[PDB]
């Protein structure tokens, strides 16, 4: 076979230990999922510094906690915009999931609260910037560099999917680089606890699996498709289904045809053809062997999965950090003062937040 | 040709 006796037994034991880890992680998650935290701070506890990124419902700002002086990233959502965009359920998903998960590559939620106008989620500040910026600046990542990041996403999805959580918005814009060069996944706005199928048409066009575009009930395998898109974009510098307008992007995705740069290794192309697989009976991550089809693929042969989890692998890139609260690794955005009404808006819709 | 700037999520169709 491919593995000798020693290698086979080591791999088997490793895979059993994964099951043991995930069973304990589920027990811990369920305790927090059934008894969530709420109202752990208030707005006047923080000084607002600078906008770090924007979204449809608001922005994320660097804030400084007045009492402790610690810096945080505060996501601000305008309740009125959330209701109009039918994102009430999604925003409740985001907060509930973030408060209950625990993994080295998932951003940590520290506080959450609401006022008359807005919802607030206060997270650890990750100063190294978005992967997106670094990728666009350099052009592309070499295969070992891309593989280091991809391995962290594989482990993060193995964790999330074991908890019946689908992520649904993988892309470089949502992956921050920490002070050690490791990934922090942010933006749980589309994450959802799903036992089997779900039906919402949501995500980012370039990263959507064909079954989403085709209005099928879909499952966690959409995240494994998106991993294929991410790995391709990291290694090529552009995604595999690339067009100016969403309708044109969707047409390319459902055709299934993928072309690869001549510099892609054959191992990489083989992995990507198995992730970017339109037939769900053949897509890696959706088969009997589960995540192991990905983790044991030749492209990951040099990956020490435990060492990645333990953050003991030397990172390919360490962001420059000029001190606590430095924002040099983030782009600039138009600033807008946070307005808080004298009247409570959308109170009944956000009671559980 | 395609989109090189930051890409916003979509909530429907
Ligand atoms: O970088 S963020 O501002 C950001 C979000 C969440 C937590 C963060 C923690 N540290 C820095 C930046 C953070 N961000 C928001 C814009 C939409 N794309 C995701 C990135």
């Amino acid at each position: 076979g491919h593995m000798g006796n020693a290698a086979a037994a080591k791999k088997g034991s490793e895979q059993e230990s994964v099951k043991e880890f995930l069973a304990k992680a589920k027990e811990e998650f369920l305790k927090k999922w059934e008894s969530p935290s709420q109202n752990t701070a208030q707005l006047d506890h923080f000084d607002r510094i600078k906008t770090l990124g924007t979204g449809s419902f608001g922005r994320v700002m660097l804030v400084k906690h007045k009492e402790t002086g610690n810096h945080y990233a505060m996501k601000i959502l305008d309740k009125q915009k959330v209701v109009k965009l039918k994102q009430i359920e999604h925003t409740l998903n985001e907060k509930r999931i973030l408060q209950a998960v625990n993994f080295p590559f998932l951003v940590k939620l520290e506080f959450s609260f609401k006022d008359n106008s807005n919802l607030y989620m206060v997270m650890e500040y990750v100063p190294g910037g978005e992967m997106f910026s670094h990728l666009r600046r350099i052009g592309r990542f070499s295969e070992p560099h891309a593989r280091f990041y991809a391995a962290q996403i594989v482990l993060t999805f193995e964790y999330l999917h074991s908890l019946d959580l689908i992520y649904r918005d993988l892309k470089p814009e949502n992956l921050l680089i920490d002070q050690q060069g490791y990934i922090q996944v942010t933006d749980f706005g589309f994450a959802k606890r799903v036992k089997g199928r779900t039906w919402t048409l949501c995500g980012t066009p370039e990263y959507l699996a064909p079954e989403i575009i085709l209005s099928k009930g879909y499952n966690k395998a959409v995240d494994w498709w998106a991993l294929g898109v991410l790995i391709y974009e990291m290694a090529a510098g552009y995604p595999p289904f690339f067009a100016d307008q969403p309708i044109q992007i969707y047409e390319k995705i459902v055709s299934g045809k993928v072309r690869f740069p001549s510099h892609f290794s054959s191992d990489l192309k083989d992995l990507l053809r198995n992730l970017l697989q339109v037939d769900l009976t053949k897509r890696f991550g959706n088969l009997k062997n589960g995540v192991n089809d990905i983790k044991n693929h030749k492209w990951f042969a040099t990956t020490d999965w435990i060492a990645i989890y333990q953050r003991k692998v030397e990172a390919p890139f360490i962001p420059k950090f000029k001190g606590p609260g430095d924002t040099s690794n983030f782009d600039d955005y138009e600033e807008e003062e946070i307005r808080v009404s004298i009247n409570e808006k959308c109170g009944k819709e956000f009671t559980e937040f | 040709a395609g989109r090189t700037g930051r890409r916003q999520a979509i909530h429907d169709i």
